[PDB]
């Protein structure tokens, strides 16, 4: 039960913005300029680590 | 107020007028506008 719960929580954590326009990398890349894309990607990386 | 929908816009010639006061285009950067879709576009006009 615990080994399933931990993995389920880890998988579900991927759908959190942590503060950004969107929680999907492709939309951010195809929507904004590189100078703001760097900030968004840094925010997501700091969220997931 | 004018609503535009169900159409295709060039999104690149509308710059033929004079330069404006500012471009505070939040969200989408106003250079990568020809590649993404939207649901509906509005346009409101008035005269500090």
């Amino acid at each position: 039960n615990h080994n399933a719960q931990a993995l389920n929580t880890l998988v579900k954590q991927l759908s959190s913005k942590f503060g950004a326009i969107s929680s999907v990398l492709n939309d951010i890349l195809s929507r904004l300029d590189p100078p703001e894309a760097e900030v968004q990607i840094d925010r997501l990386i700091t969220g997931r680590l | 107020r004018k609503r535009i929908s169900n159409c295709v816009a060039d999104y690149s010639v509308i710059y033929n007028f004079a330069p404006f006061f500012a471009f505070k285009c939040y969200g989408v950067s106003p250079t990568k506008l020809n590649d993404l879709c939207f649901t509906n576009v509005y346009a409101d006009s008035f005269v500090g």
